[PDB]
């Protein structure tokens, strides 16, 4: 039964990796940041309330212009808001009503949305024929789609419920590579700022780091007790934050291949369903599941800010590319923008 | 894409007619729509305006009462009723597309147009000059001045540029005085500041000679300049 | 001799009841979250009370303040009399609106919400006008009196009553059907006495059916202090209904309760 | 002040009015989640999406036969679903216990805490000849102490013991349902089997509607 | 049983690849992130407050 | 890592006894309700037992109640299953599982042999 020997070097390799991580975790983050000054309870308010969605706002995404933002509701509605004039720039009916994610191309010319039909639909915004239309039906996944993010106007990276992330050439219509290796459904992928690599958190408590071109994993991290719901790379592209059903967040630093901090509290017992850093990084927006969102001092793991606002599950979150606000889309069908 | 105006031609003074615009190939209903007139060998001027969903009509002083504007979205076709006709209306009329949201490019397509023949306060736009001799290869700088500031309190400066080649409908080139249009080569580039504006064309070549119109959109009525002719 | 003491003791109580009722209207108004077309039927109905208790409280000075100090028999009297005698039908028709919406929810399943709500605000405000304007015509032309006095004839004070009787009858009937369907659910399911006690005693004060609880035989309790007993029962039940609709649909409603709980949660 | 943003706001209010229109067409359609282990091809008599109608009331039923069998995430989606058609077989391999723990999980989930289930116990007749010609106690022991309560109307002709088995299964599921959270939601267990179960779904939807309204009015 | 054979082989090669990488001290990582946060700490409108003119959601 | 080691199991005669056990690292063992699952050769899987956070509320499959017993020492972070009066049909691989998320009465564990928070499994054979 040579497989037993296989498991044997597997477990000794796990022991070797953990021992090396002990040899690399020789002073935790909280030890040295202790000497630094606090921040103070940030008194963020609402600034706008976007109210046009017939069903739970399940996903959201700003645009690079830091004014427009797309939002997807599971009544089957993908609507592009302008914030300042709070106007419904576009409102898009979908081929199927159940969607778990929207995406806004950094060029601003496309949006992408997908969900329980496994497909990623990419819609052309800046068409010259008037109304917006679905440019591409990226249909190769076997489970549902949970996150989609744009590299550029032509290639999309999409994580599914079949435990595979993927890279598609949008123009071609077929998948560039299949980032396979996970054991639980991928729940959130986060592109590195340089788009040379990206993290993905899944329902096996493990976060994987891949190489966008070689099409193969490069690291796995495990410091979170339960399924990973949300993930967001640091502005550096060196660390990332993960949020899980354990009701805590974790910093996974990419160079040290391990964890740095935990964001936990005695009161919180609800699975956090969204996460994202601010632009600088010193704050961390964790959209919890007791209807609130918390603002964690990422370098202190204290709770500073509390954005309450909502009257249901906050199912998405995202800061502007210029750090101008936070959009929170809950299950009460309101997007609250916060300065 | 396909804005075919029709109905024009001969008229008697003070008579009546019904100009139409068969508009096909796009999202007709979502498009606000304009009409614009050009006296046979004079500049441009906006005539009448309807909105999306027929929800707001605007008229220029010279045409209110005498002109009617309407649309038929199911038939996908615009309409203008000419009544109380004067001699100053023997001109070519252009059915005009325009859509307004954040970052849009209105006036994105002016139809072919049709001529009408009938025979017996604002923001003033100072053009550069009617005609300017020019040859290919170098860079040209068409100037423009405004009576008021076109820059708004919101942040946008509301000036548009159009180019008319001989014997065809003019084309939008720049919108909000800085932003290039779709299908228009980087060769053209407009800019300016409050009540001072310019269209600069580098690498000038053929397919570039015509009339250059400097119009505004800060408020209704919509104004124009006479149009700077360029040559060969 | 004595019921005057009841009136002058409950004047402030009824004013503060009006106050609690407008307070409950404000609570169902402001939150932006308790808003729903089920609550706009409520939130106006409370105003139809606010139209009444204004009358019996601020009409009181029509018999005290002006009689504390004959020309007043101009419009300035009968117009305020019509204000009161119209707000009465406004109340007795907003109770009917609430009932008809109850039946609309619990009966049929395909109908536009905003359209039906506009139809209800009409049927709740117009109809008292549409049958108090003929009262205006008659009591202006055919038997007009000073300040439009109590009851000129048998069939000419029928004007204000017969449609109000229709409203009260429809409220009772829809109440009976609501209770029939409630108990049908309850005994079709997989201690009821508390259930039906609390249920019906909440369903009656809202629909305003108590009047037809003690309205079988008339013109026989007119002696032996029985007339004053009837006055006490009817006046107390009506002057309580204003407090009670608010108390049972604005203070004991779990939705507004959890709204206040979360609001205080949001008050650090 | 809305110089060119006036036309923007005009198109915004036009699209917002469109949002009102499809609010009319949404709040009046019944989203129900199929959850299999049939009639779904017949319940659309009138691939994943399935739209149909009963008494001018329109039903949008989502089947989920396209996912991997780890549901703890792609089921939260249906917290706003009207009902869950929980199509479970009557002949159990141990199918009845897996179905039982699936039903229990659905009932207990924090998002589906307030969703009524419609239980369909398929193939009851097939179970009838299966357990008649030759078993139940071989999987559930407490079937030996069980007898049909007098408030259970049988289908005449078959064995009271077959009816006893059917109602034992139904009594297990309703013990689940009542064991926690009768305050918000209720199981409506039918006994499928080739009739119009569409009528059963429709009547149960009416029952759930009326119960929710009576519960906001503080009556039920 | 060969599915587990293949999966164990692929898992173990992946373990080898992830084990034979460089790895830096959490002292280095934490100091780097702290320096980044203290540098770009006057350049983000979420943590860093901005007057009510150019917080263009205000009104 | 959320790892669940199991121990105990082998060839035993019918009617015997056995105490298969589970040592779990990688979570606060208190917060979840544990499980025992099994796969009998030629068959899929099935769930056998349940024990809550405190272990107060417990459950079994019909064909093992009274016979088998499930206990958990949260202080020692371990889950025990005492099998007694076994049967030839009880030969199967036994996996110690934990429910996906904490502080809940919800569980989605058994699968088409595709689940993340179960141990590797101990064989248990009951034959001569």
């Amino acid at each position: 039964s040579e497989l037993d020997q296989l498991r044997q070097e597997a477990e000794q390799l796990k022991n070797q990796i953990r021992d090396a991580r002990k040899a690399c975790a020789d002073a935790t983050l909280s030890q040295i940041t202790n000497n630094i000054d606090p921040v103070g309870r940030i008194q963020m308010r609402t600034r706008r309330t976007l109210r046009g969605h017939l069903a739970k706002i399940y996903a959201m995404h700003w645009g690079t212009d830091s004014r427009l933002l797309v939002s997807a509701s599971q009544d089957g509605k993908l609507i592009i808001w302008d914030s300042y004039t709070t106007n419904k720039v576009h409102a898009i009916p979908l081929r199927s009503s159940w969607v778990m994610t929207c995406a806004y191309a950094p060029s601003g010319n496309y949006v992408a949305c997908g969900g329980l039909d496994n497909i990623c639909s990419i819609y052309n915004l800046k068409t010259r024929e008037g109304n917006v239309r679905v440019s591409r039906e990226l249909a190769g996944h076997t489970g549902y789609l949970s996150c989609c993010r744009f590299l550029d106007d032509n290639q999309i990276v999409t994580s599914s419920g079949d435990t595979t992330c993927a890279l598609w050439d949008i123009e071609t219509g077929q998948q560039t590579t299949t980032f396979t290796g996970h054991t639980g459904d991928v729940m959130s992928l986060s592109l590195a700022p340089d788009t040379r690599l990206f993290v993905s958190g899944a329902c096996d408590a493990s976060a994987k780091l891949w190489d966008v071109r070689e099409g193969m994993c490069r690291q796995t991290f495990t410091g979170h007790e339960s399924d990973i719901n949300a993930i967001c790379f640091f502005p550096n592209g060196n660390a990332f934050a993960t949020g899980s059903d354990d009701a805590t967040c974790r910093l996974f630093d990419l160079r040290a291949d391990q964890e740095l901090m935990t964001y936990s509290h005695d009161n919180i017992i609800c699975g956090i369903t969204s996460v994202s850093f601010s632009k600088s990084g010193r704050l961390l927006l964790a959209g919890y599941d007791d209807f609130n969102c918390n603002v964690w001092d990422a370098l202190k793991a204290d709770r500073a800010g509390v954005l309450a606002g909502h009257d249901n599950r906050v199912s998405c979150l995202g800061v502007t590319d210029d750090g101008m606000a936070v959009a929170t889309g809950s299950w009460d069908s309101f997007l609250k923008i916060w300065n | 894409v396909q804005l075919v105006e029709s109905g024009g031609g001969l008229v008697q003074p003070g008579g009546s007619r019904k100009l139409s615009c068969s508009a096909s190939g796009f999202a007709f209903s979502s498009f606000g729509m304009h009409w614009v007139r050009q006296a046979p060998e004079k500049g441009l001027e906006w005539v009448a305006y309807i909105s999306s969903g027929s929800g707001t009509i605007y008229y220029a002083d010279t045409v209110k009462g005498r002109f009617t504007i309407s649309r038929d979205d199911p038939k996908n076709t615009l309409f203008l009723q000419m009544t109380s006709l004067r001699s100053e209306d023997t001109a070519m009329y252009y059915c005009v597309r325009s859509i307004y949201y954040y970052g849009s490019s209105p006036f994105d397509f002016w139809g072919q147009g049709t001529t009408l023949t009938v025979s017996s306060s604002d923001i003033v736009m100072t053009q550069a000059t009617s005609s300017v001799p020019v040859t290919p290869g170098e860079s040209v700088s068409i100037s423009c001045r405004s009576s008021k500031s076109l820059l708004h309190s919101n942040g946008n400066t509301y000036l548009y540029w159009f180019l008319q080649r001989p014997g065809q409908s003019p084309q939008l080139l720049i919108y909000r005085m800085s932003n290039l249009a779709s299908g228009v080569p980087d060769r053209f580039s407009g800019s300016g500041s409050g009540t001072a504006f310019t269209l600069t064309i580098s690498r000038l070549e053929a397919e570039d000679v015509g009339v250059y119109y400097c119009m505004q959109h800060l408020e209704y009525p919509l104004t124009f300049g006479a149009g700077t002719k360029l040559e060969l | 001799e004595q019921l005057l003491f009841l009136y002058i003791i409950y004047t402030v109580g009824y004013a503060l009841s009006f106050s609690a009722l407008v307070i409950a209207s404000a609570i169902l108004l402001g939150f932006r979250h308790l808003h729903c077309t089920r609550n706009y039927i409520h939130l106006n109905l409370f105003a139809s009370f606010i139209l009444r208790a204004l009358s019996v409280f601020i009409k009181d000075a029509a018999l005290k303040w002006m009689y504390s100090t004959s020309y007043q028999d101009s419009l300035s009297c009968r117009l305020v009399f019509l204000l009161m005698q119209y707000c009465v039908a406004a109340n007795y028709y907003w109770l009917l609106v609430e009932g008809v919406y109850l039946y609309t929810l619990l009966a049929f399943s395909v109908f536009s919400e905003q359209w039906i709500f506009r139809l209800y605000v009409s049927i709740g405000w117009g109809v008292p006008l549409l049958f108090v304007v003929p009262w205006g015509i008659v009591k202006y032309l055919y038997e007009d009196e000073g300040c439009w006095t109590r009851n000129s004839n048998m069939n000419y004070w029928l004007i204000i009553r017969l449609p109000i009787l229709f409203a009260i009858g429809v409220n009772f009937l829809i109440f009976v059907r609501v209770i029939c369907i409630v108990v049908s659910k309850l005994k079709a399911n997989l201690d009821i006495k508390c259930r039906l006690a609390k249920s019906t005693l909440t369903l009656i004060p809202l629909l305003g059916t108590h009047e037809v609880i003690f309205a079988f035989v008339m013109d026989e309790h007119a002696r032996g202090t029985l007339r004053f007993i009837k006055l006490f029962t009817e006046l107390s039940f009506t002057s309580f209904q204003g407090l009670m609709v608010a108390i049972l649909y604005c203070f004991v409603n779990n939705e507004v309760q959890l709204e206040f709980r979360k609001s205080w949660e949001r008050w650090r | 002040l809305s110089a060119e943003d006036k036309a923007a706001v005009e198109r915004s209010k036009m699209i917002e009015k469109q949002l009102q229109k499809d609010k009319q067409v949404y709040r009046a359609t019944h989203r129900l989640l199929l959850l299999g282990a049939s009639g779904k091809s017949t319940i659309v008599k009138q691939i994943f999406e399935t739209k149909f109608q009963v008494d001018k009331v329109n039903f949008h039923m989502f089947d989920v036969g396209g996912q991997r069998d780890e549901r703890r995430k792609w089921i939260q989606c249906f917290n706003d679903v009207t009902a869950i058609i929980f199509v479970v077989a009557s002949s159990s391999t141990n199918r009845l216990q897996e179905a039982l723990n699936l039903f229990k999980s659905i009932w207990n989930n924090r998002w589906l805490r307030t969703i009524s289930v419609i239980l369909f116990l398929n193939k009851q007749d097939l179970l009838a000849e299966k357990v008649l010609a030759g078993k139940i106690e071989d999987y559930f022991p407490e079937f030996a102490r069980y007898t049909t309560p007098e408030d259970a109307t049988p289908e005449p002709g078959e064995d009271p013991r077959v009816t006893r088995a059917k109602y034992f299964i139904r009594d297990e599921f309703l013990r689940i349902s009542t064991a926690s959270g009768d305050g918000r939601h209720y199981c409506y267990p039918h006994f499928t089997c080739d009739t119009e179960n569409i009528r059963r779904v429709f009547n149960d939807c009416r029952d759930i509607i009326q119960r929710m309204h009576l519960r906001q009015y503080e009556l039920l | 049983n060969t599915a587990s054979i293949a999966q164990a082989r692929k898992l173990v090669e992946q373990l080898k690849m992830e084990a034979n990488i460089d790895r830096i001290k959490v002292s280095k990582a934490a100091a780097d992130l702290m320096a980044y946060c203290e540098a770009h700490a006057k350049e983000d409108p979420l943590l860093t407050p901005v007057p009510a003119s150019e917080n263009p959601f205000r009104e | 890592q959320v790892q669940l080691q199991e121990s105990g199991g082998g060839l035993v005669q019918p009617g015997g006894s056995l105490r298969l056990s589970c040592a779990a690292s990688g979570f606060t063992f208190s917060n979840y309700k544990m499980n025992w699952v099994r796969q009998a050769p030629g068959k899929g899987l099935e769930w056998v037992s349940d024990i809550s956070q405190s272990g107060a509320s417990i459950s079994y499959t019909g064909s093992v109640k009274g016979r088998f017993t499930i206990s958990r020492d949260n202080a020692k972070n371990t889950l025990y299953l005492q099998m007694n009066s076994l049967k030839p049909e009880d030969t199967a691989v036994y996996y110690c599982a934990r429910c996906p998320a904490p502080f809940t009465r919800d569980c989605f564990d058994v699968t088409s042999t595709t689940y993340a928070y179960r141990g590797q499994g101990t064989q248990v054979t009951v034959s001569s």
